[PDB]
């Protein structure tokens, strides 16, 4: 898991957790908590979906104030 | 260590390549026709590779560095890799005669075949998307050159251009899929990919990025094996090129792709999408082939369509998830390969005849009567007539399919076998009963081509008496994945 | 063995395409094929031993 | 912003496959679109390697560079041979 | 880093895990030297015999011998290594119990 | 504003697939590569920008230009000051991998470049050397020499 | 910006290099070169210029103005933009690129376009094939310059040109790799055309070998381009191999050690070597020339990458 | 029993949980044992390491027990569970409960394998309750080279006792058969009482239930005490046609080892009374308090003493008692491992007149109070019966006796880790709670799971000779050499104990 500037990459740490937890893991479903955390580091989708709602609720108040 | 069997063929190719160029560019040797001297030496290079790979089969997995970051060699790969070299050598054995008749000074053409085998050996053991794509690229690139070998005749070169574009697109489509698969996985290794994709189930668990890649990777593979969804100009490639080059692409790339297909999809991907697409392709390929066998007239094209129909029967084994079905696919690949080599060799037996129709191929009852019976055996093997080895493989494919529950897919295969059998009895009728078409008299071939027929035709008939060894070998490979 | 009988048949009807008549000095190579049958049967005992292991290895890996 | 640098590459790839489908008549545009889609997957690997902060993307992008270049070499050489003398 | 640790390893008693070259080649049994010798022959004989047609009998024999040397030597090395390491029959443990 | 100027690459890619004049096709090809290298610069992948330049618009679209000219068709960041003490230039952090860890995926592109050399030779030698410049070839004893015309 | 302070002095450098070549190559032939126009011909470049500017066109032909009226602009812009990364003294490079060298390689790979386009827009089969031959030569001695730079790069840490000239504080790479300097010079001679290697530049075949519509501006811009490309490719034999701006380091009392003056002295040596070696040697015929870039300067360049990599790997000198 | 799924359609996806290292086939494991017996390499079964004594050595070859854990056989007619030693005690008790039978005594921690617990002085709370070591009817020991020989308590009582007391050094138990008692219901009690009051009430608790467990926390007069009472069959309402509703008072479903993960839901539902014993937590506020108790040692933590009283009051606010099946209700040690080392006084029948049960409890509790260095984690005190010959048929005859087990627990992970480990080991060795300075005359039996005479570096003589002087393990030492000549099944702490 090397990176653009190396430094161990960024999500190798999450992959390390997903892989350590994928040793004799009962099922991927059981360890999916680390895989989703690993995917979240890779694409930042979880932050984005929250950012969209934080933007939307703030936008919804601003849009409601603007429409009056 | 652990790459020595692949290293030898690459070294053997380099040593033959240097030998051919230095010798061919020799005033002292009068610029001699190296091909056929590169041959025999090329056939033993494959045979030495076959021994080295077999000898080190326990030693193949020498170190983690090779398996984890480059290529992983396993018991399934070893059994198929042995078959891949034997298939390649068998094709070279019939091809030697073609080299003799042709003014073949193309020493490089043999080096391309050995380089293709090295790419194919790396393809079977490739355990990373990068490795699989790079290995596929080398095996196809060597194949693209062999298609365009007869430069003076545009028919081979134009056929090469369609093969080249189809090859470039198939490699390119597979590459785009790797990019999308890489984006979600964060790693290119099949082993790391399997951990992320284990039980992904695009319906059960959301996986938009992985599926986007999987769609492209699967589509690219189909173009390579001439699957009917992407058959495109691939049947055209078979008839346009001369019979011997056509034979080489007919079996060895296809076997390498099918073995690569089982490893890349069954182990790495677990969604309910991969099995169904093969199930649709299998029905279509057999339907296209059965319609084509009646529709197509040229003997060379008919063989390609019969091979495409057989490819659909092979696809059913992957389509049914059962390991017994994957084993049945392997029984089919071996029988199809032996028959495909045998079929090309019988056409190669009538080397004297220039491009000619089936009716011209008829009248072999009076002259070469034993060859006429041999031609009947080859058509029967794809037909599915019960005594021949092909039916026993098809019955295992069908018995597995019924156990897998693929009644609709199994029925069309029986129906397509029925559609094929009628044309085959008509072709058998054409050989002896009717349509002699001028009592044409044929010519002899090399002993190797006769032995390719002898060792195969006897075995095809002998399969009934002792069919246990092949069934045992096939299941072991499927279980290993 | 049965394989030697097989390598006599395969050597004959071969070159029949060449219409070469009957058999010649290289044709009597059924000792070599006899060896192939012995190895094929031997491979199957090893393959069957491994085939049982493949089922058991799958079960050991399954746990 | 990764979507902007990917969906743009995705539709460059779509342009490549589109030109493949349309231009089955002319082959030089076929090869143009081949190298186009082998860029839109190459630039895709580079973008996805900067995003994921992973170096496998750039290793694979370099190898695709020096493989698509050999592919273009053999492609154009086959195209020149196709226009025989 | 690298490590010779193997999958399906040590099925027979190991003699020297990760044998150094110049030792695994100094372990050539009179069968290995007989495998490295028959491969080089079948590769010189084919190499000379293939070259009867183009007039290159000598140099094609030499290049067939080069191929045979490389291949048969890597095969003898495979054998003596899977023997020194625990991979092959490995009846040459007397060489360790004696020395 | 140069960020969104990838629209230039986007439209030039639409040109190459919708152009009958091949000079415009290759020109907008070169343009697509120049804008893709601009993009790869904005991402900081400096090595890949120059490699795109070199091995695309100094070799490959050179090839394509040849095929046209001849053979006409008609705030909140938290910069972690660790890992910045030794900034690895992109070449160094590609070489730390490609030649030691993933070196077989680098010796296989070696074989692909070798196959490209062998291919460009066997294809486009064009009977201009020992491929056919060996000789016309003639044999006197078989030759009729006026016995048979 | 300050790009004027690197293009205008370079324009004057090229204009005075035409005179420096005529004058040095004349002194070689036992004759004073341009000597009446200026005090010592110093105004002769301005005379050549102001003449070419005041020469009426042979045909206006301003219609075809996007095809080959911007192709000399492209060649010249490339020859001038490869000067950014060239450092004249410590911290005098206009833009210190951490991949500077590869950027020079790319600029050459685009100069190939410059030549090919400016030759194709000349609708003269002989002149177009001449431009294609010149491009194939400029690009065949680019694999050799590439490998020579890989040698001088193995010796250095990074591609940063300021580092390649800072990596020579101990010894210039001209002293250990002298055989390489001879190969870089004999390649920079051949990459550019101005050399024993200029059959496409055989006195007549050059003028009728770049364009059909001259109008004078095209003639001057090609020669201004060839002379800037020459100042550049001589400003590379002095960064890589000679110490870019480094003295001999004896630290004299008479010499206050200016940097850019040392870079200037060395690039003058290599320009004088360009001239001297144009005077004293016959042309190579472009059929032995291409057989010298492949069969002579590629094997002897590959060997050098393996020699300077080996001898630096065994003894940990890297 | 089956595995937890295989996506590959094959074994290539592996599930094993504990013992991730991977265990070979039983024949293959025996072949590895034969290979060591012929390589002379020490081999031990994979060890969790929760026990301070190192039954499994990382240096020694480790054998995966996942297949042994997966395969379990229980016979209802014989009331015997025949299972490999690899299976954990919690899985084994659950299987016995599924068959309608219960185990009379239980191990301290569910995670440890039952076979390993039998090796480490297996015992359970109860003066009248027989120890697990006497509750095992049969055992199978690996034969040094290839194969195993089946044995039973009746067939080889002395050999079975020697192997069980050997900690697995004498032999490794391939398969162990445990007698299963008729199902009975245990009601768990969690409450906090004064140490002086609880020592005075120890006789009353022993009379009331016959099983006594005391946890001692330093700097607090009140020490948490947990007790289990076996209810009579069909107590209160008699059994009737409804299986659960009528018998709900007599037997009710209860959570067993519910807090597998330390993090717990902070939401309040149902009774919603927060406790640190039966549930990890029932309220958000008591979860923050528990985190503070973990962070600060009790001596510096005022809240922990208040929390202990509050949790006892919360239990009174919540259901007065919780009734569950004996297998269902038991005391489980926390997953986190904290080093425990101490010796256990034996309440022998001859010694009972000389020292009273109240006197034994008072002296041990006073000694724990007198300890110069306090141990932050609670100290568990429990009583087990002798290995009576009637409980499991044996040729050897054993006089009825009782034992008192005391273990001193200190926090293994701490700031500047292992500095405390050194001082506590010195405290165990020479302070008021001393294994050899004052307890050598007492001949108190150290628990096998605990480390013996710590630090082992400070004294190795006691393990080799003083333990042989304290108890007749001299026959076991000769048996250890006799049972394994190669000594492939060798543990370094067992080597000190038995040469
Ligand atoms: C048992 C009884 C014996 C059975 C046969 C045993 C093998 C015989 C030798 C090898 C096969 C040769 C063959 O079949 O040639 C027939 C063929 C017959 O042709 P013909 O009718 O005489 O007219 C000339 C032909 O035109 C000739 O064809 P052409 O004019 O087109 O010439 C092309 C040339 C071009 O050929 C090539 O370049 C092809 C080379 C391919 C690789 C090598 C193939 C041979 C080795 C096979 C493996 C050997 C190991 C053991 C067997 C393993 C399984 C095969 O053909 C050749 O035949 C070249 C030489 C072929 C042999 C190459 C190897 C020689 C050394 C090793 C011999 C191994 C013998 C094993 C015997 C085992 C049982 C005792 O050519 C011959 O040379 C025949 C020779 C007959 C006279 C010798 C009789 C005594 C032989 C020794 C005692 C008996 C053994
Ligand atoms: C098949 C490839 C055979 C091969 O390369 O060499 C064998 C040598 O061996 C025997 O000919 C000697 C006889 C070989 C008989 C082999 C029988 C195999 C039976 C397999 C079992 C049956 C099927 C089981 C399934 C055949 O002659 P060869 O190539 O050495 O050399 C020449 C030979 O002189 C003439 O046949 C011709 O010039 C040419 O065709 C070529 O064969």
């Amino acid at each position: 898991g090397w990176g653009i500037t190396g430094n161990k990459g960024r999500c190798y740490d999450f992959w390390m957790d997903f892989s350590e937890c994928m040793s004799h893991c009962r099922e991927p479903k059981d360890c999916t908590l680390l895989r989703e955390d690993y995917l979240e580091c890779l694409h930042h989708s979880k932050e984005f979906q929250r950012r969209n709602r934080i933007y939307k609720e703030e936008q919804r108040k601003l849009r409601a104030a603007s429409r009056k | 260590l652990a790459v020595f069997p692949e290293i030898f063929i690459i070294n053997a190719t380099f040593i033959l390549l240097i030998h051919g160029v230095v010798f061919s560019t020799s005033k002292k040797y009068d610029y001699p026709p190296l091909a056929s001297n590169v041959g025999w030496l090329g056939l033993l290079s494959v045979l030495i590779t076959l021994l080295l790979l077999a000898a080190g089969a326990p030693l193949l997995t020498i170190a983690h560095l090779f398996w984890n970051n480059l290529f992983r060699r396993d018991n399934f790969t070893y059994f198929c890799q042995i078959f891949l070299l034997l298939s390649t050598a068998g094709t070279i054995s019939m091809c030697f005669d073609f080299f003799d008749q042709e003014r073949f000074d193309a020493f490089e053409f043999i080096v391309l075949i050995l380089l293709s085998t090295c790419g194919m050996l790396f393809m079977i053991s490739a355990y990373d998307l990068i490795a699989m794509y790079l290995a596929i690229e080398l095996q196809s690139l060597c194949f693209y050159v062999i298609a365009a070998s007869k430069r003076k005749s545009e028919f081979s070169t134009e056929a090469g251009l369609k093969y080249l574009i189809l090859g470039a697109f198939s490699s390119g489509i597979l590459l785009f899929g790797c990019s999308m698969i890489y984006g979600s996985t964060g790693a290119t290794h099949f082993d790391q990919l399997a951990k992320i994709l284990t039980g992904y189930e695009i319906t059960g668990a959301r996986s938009s990025g992985i599926f986007m890649g999987i769609l492209f990777i699967a589509v690219g593979f189909l173009f390579k094996i001439t699957a009917v969804p992407f058959h495109m100009w691939a049947p055209d490639i078979y008839e346009g090129s001369p019979t011997p080059v056509t034979a080489f692409l007919s079996i060895a790339p296809k076997i390498s792709i099918f073995a690569n297909i089982l490893r890349v999809f069954i182990y790495g991907s677990y969604g309910a999408t991969l099995q169904q697409i093969f199930f649709f392709c299998s029905i279509a390929s057999m339907i296209l082939g059965a319609l084509a066998a009646m529709a197509q007239t040229k003997v060379k094209r008919l063989l390609a369509y019969s091979s495409i129909g057989h490819v659909g029967y092979i696809c059913i084994g992957f389509s049914c998830g059962t390991i017994e079905g994957i084993q049945s696919l392997l029984i089919g690949i071996f029988i199809y390969a032996l028959m495909t080599m045998d079929a090309f060799a019988i056409v190669l037996a009538l080397r004297q005849t220039r491009v000619k129709y089936i009716a011209d191929l008829g009248a072999l009852a009076k002259t070469n009567p034993i060859l006429a019976i041999t031609f009947s055996i080859t058509m029967f093997s794809y037909a599915g007539i019960p005594p021949l080895a092909g039916f026993c493989s098809k019955f295992y494919l069908f018995f597995a399919a019924l156990g897998c529950g693929a009644y609709f897919l199994a029925l069309v295969g029986v129906v397509t076998s029925v559609i094929g059998c009628f044309y085959y009895i008509r072709l058998v009728k054409r050989m002896f009963f009717d349509t002699p078409r001028t009592w044409i008299l044929y010519e002899p071939m090399d002993r190797n081509k006769s032995l390719l027929l002898a060792m195969t035709s006897f075995f095809i008939t002998l399969f009934l008496l002792y069919p246990s060894p092949l069934f045992s070998v096939t299941h072991q490979m499927a279980l290993s994945l | 063995m049965v394989g030697a009988l097989l390598g006599l048949g395969t050597q004959m009807y071969s070159n029949a395409l060449r219409k070469l008549p009957y058999m010649r000095h290289p044709w009597e190579h059924v000792v070599g094929m006899g060896l192939g049958a012995v190895f094929a049967n031997q491979l199957v005992k090893w393959d069957v031993k491994l085939k049982e292991d493949l089922d058991v290895m799958l079960a050991k890996a399954r746990a | 912003d990764l979507i902007k640098y990917f969906t743009f590459s995705m539709i460059i790839f779509i342009l490549g496959i589109w030109g493949i489908l349309l231009n089955r008549r002319n082959i030089l545009i076929m090869l143009m679109s081949i190298e186009l889609m082998l860029l839109a997957v190459n630039s895709n690997f580079l973008v996805f390697s900067v995003s994921l902060d992973d170096m496998m993307g750039q290793v694979f992008a370099l190898l695709v560079l020096t493989v698509a270049a050999a592919e273009s070499a053999i492609g154009l050489a086959i195209f020149v041979i196709t226009f025989r003398v | 880093n690298t490590d010779i640790t193997a999958l399906e390893k040590a099925q027979y008693p190991v003699v020297d895990r990760n044998p150094a070259f110049t030792k695994v080649v100094g372990n050539f049994s009179t069968l290995d030297y007989l495998r490295f010798s028959t491969i080089t022959g079948i590769s010189v004989t084919v190499g000379y015999l293939s070259g009867i047609k183009p007039g290159i009998k000598g140099p094609s024999m030499v290049t067939g011998g080069l191929i045979g040397l490389m291949g048969g030597f890597m095969y003898a090395y495979q054998n003596s290594a899977g023997r020194l390491m625990g991979f092959f029959p490995n009846d040459g443990e007397v060489a360790s119990y004696q020395k | 504003i140069l960020s969104v100027l990838s629209s230039l690459a986007l439209v030039s890619g639409l040109m190459v697939v919708r152009a009958k004049n091949p000079v415009h096709s290759v020109l907008f090809f070169i343009l697509v590569f120049c804008d893709t290298s601009g993009l790869l610069l904005l991402l900081g992948l400096d090595f890949f920008a120059m490699i795109f330049l070199v091995v695309y618009i100094g070799a490959i679209a050179v090839l394509f230009l040849f095929v046209v000219m001849m053979f006409h068709i008609q705030s909140l960041r938290y910069t972690v000051y660790a890992g910045k003490v030794r900034s690895w230039t992109n070449l160094e952090t590609l070489g730390n991998l490609l030649y030691t860890y993933y070196f077989v995926w680098f010796l296989v592109p070696s074989l692909i470049l070798l196959v490209a050399m062998i291919g460009a030779i066997v294809l486009t030698m064009h009977r201009t050397t020992k491929v056919k410049r060996q000789d016309v070839f003639r044999r006197n004893a078989i030759d009729f020499r006026r016995t048979i015309m | 910006a300050e790009i004027l302070g690197i293009i205008l002095p370079l324009l004057l450098g090229v204009a005075f290099l035409v005179l420096a070549e005529r004058k040095v190559m004349a002194f070689v032939q036992r004759r004073k070169g341009p000597d009446v126009v200026g005090s010592f011909g110093l105004l002769q470049p301005l005379a050549d210029g102001l003449k070419l500017i005041l020469k009426e066109p042979i045909s206006p032909s301003s219609a075809n103005f996007f095809l080959f009226r911007m192709a000399p602009v492209a060649t010249f812009m490339l020859s001038l933009v490869a000067w950014a990364v060239v450092p004249f003294d410590y911290g005098m490079v206009l833009s210190d690129l951490n991949i500077g060298l590869l950027y020079l390689f790319a600029i050459s790979s685009l100069g190939v376009y410059g030549i090919i386009i400016a030759g194709w827009s000349s609708n003269s089969k002989y002149a177009f094939l001449g431009a294609l031959r010149s491009a194939a030569q400029m690009v065949s001695y680019e694999v050799s310059i590439g490998l020579i730079l890989i040698t001088v790069l193995i010796c250095v840490g990074s591609c940063n040109l300021s580092e390649i000239v800072m990596a020579q504080k101990q010894i210039w790479f001209g002293i250990p790799l002298f055989p390489v300097l001879v190969m870089f010079f004999i390649s920079c001679l051949a990459e550019t055309n101005r050399a024993p290697f200029d059959l496409p530049e055989a006195e007549a075949e050059l003028v009728a070998g770049y364009n059909v519509e001259y109008s004078s501006m095209g003639f001057a811009l090609f020669f201004l381009g060839e002379y800037a490309n020459m100042i550049l490719m001589s400003g590379l034999c002095t960064l890589f191999f000679l110490g870019g701006w480094l003295p001999i380091l004896d630290l004299p009392i008479f010499k206050k050690i200016p940097g850019s003056i040392w870079f200037s002295i060395k690039v003058l040596f290599f320009l004088f070597l360009y001239i001297w070696v144009r005077a004293a040697f016959p042309r190579y015929r472009y059929d032995q020339l291409m057989g010298l870039g492949w069969k002579v300067f590629l094997p002897l360049s590959l060997a050098w990458v393996v020699s300077v990599s080996g001898l630096l790997v065994t003894f940990q000198w890297l | 029993e089956d595995l937890h799924t295989v996506s590959n359609w094959s074994g290539t996806h592996e599930v094993q949980t504990r013992n991730f290292n991977q265990p070979e086939n039983l024949a293959d494991l025996e072949a590895l044992v034969k290979e060591s017996h012929e390589k002379k390499l020490r081999i031990r079964p994979v060890g969790s390491g929760l026990s301070p004594n190192g039954i499994g050595l990382s240096r020694s070859g480790m054998v995966n027990l996942a297949l042994m854990d997966k395969v379990l056989e229980v016979d209802k007619e014989k009331k015997r569970v025949t299972v490999q030693a690899g299976i954990r005690v919690q899985q084994l008790v659950d299987a016995i409960k599924d068959y309608g039978l219960t185990l009379q005594n239980f191990a301290s921690i569910r995670e440890q394998q039952i076979g390993g617990i039998i090796q480490v002085g297996a015992h359970g709370t109860g003066a009248r309750l027989p120890p697990i070591d006497e509750q095992v009817i049969s055992m199978k020991l690996v034969t040094p080279a290839k194969g195993t020989i089946e044995l039973s308590r009746e067939k080889d009582p002395e050999l079975f006792h020697l192997a069980r007391c050997g900690l697995g050094g004498l032999g490794v138990v391939a398969e162990v058969t445990l007698q299963c008692v008729a199902r009975h219901e245990l009601v768990e009690h969690t409450y906090v009482s004064n140490l002086q009051e609880i020592k005075k009430n120890h006789k009353k608790l022993l009379s009331a239930n016959k099983h006594v467990k005391y946890l001692y926390i330093p700097y607090t007069d009140t020490v948490v005490v947990v007790t289990c009472n076996p209810v009579s069959k069909w107590s209160g309402p008699p059994k009737d046609k409804p299986k659960y509703t009528t018998d709900e008072a007599v037997q009710h479903v209860r959570d067993l080892y519910r807090e597998s993960i330390v993090k717990y839901r902070v939401q309040d539902s149902g009774k919603k009374s927060p406790d640190s014993s039966e549930p990890d937590i029932q309220e958000l506020s008591f979860t923050e308090l528990r985190d503070k108790l973990l962070a600060l040692d009790p001596l510096n933590d005022v809240h922990v003493a208040k929390v202990n009283q509050a949790e006892a009051e919360f239990w009174k606010k919540s259901e007065g008692y919780r009734v569950g099946w004996s297998d269902e209700i038991l005391g489980f040690d926390c997953g986190g491992q904290q080093w425990v080392s101490e010796s256990c006084f034996p309440a022998g029948t001859l010694a009972n007149p000389s020292m009273k049960d109240l006197e034994y409890i008072e002296e041990l509790k006073k000694l724990i109070e007198k300890e110069a260095i306090p141990a932050p984690a609670p100290i568990e005190q429990r009583w087990t019966a002798r290995s009576k010959s009637p409980i499991s048929p044996a040729f050897s005859t054993s006089e009825d006796d009782i034992f008192s087990w005391v273990g001193i627990i200190m926090y293994l992970p701490t700031a500047d880790p292992r500095q405390r480990k050194d001082i506590t080991d010195e405290f165990f060795h020479y302070r008021h709670l001393t294994q050899k300075q004052l307890w050598d005359q007492f001949s108190a039996y150290e628990h096998w799971a605990k480390i013996e005479i710590p630090k082992d570096k400070e004294e190795l003589e006691a393990l080799q000779a003083r333990i042989r002087k304290r108890f007749p393990v001299d026959a076991y030492n000769k048996a250890r050499r006799e049972l394994d000549p190669n000594r492939i099944l060798s543990n370094n702490m067992v080597e000190k104990l038995f040469p």
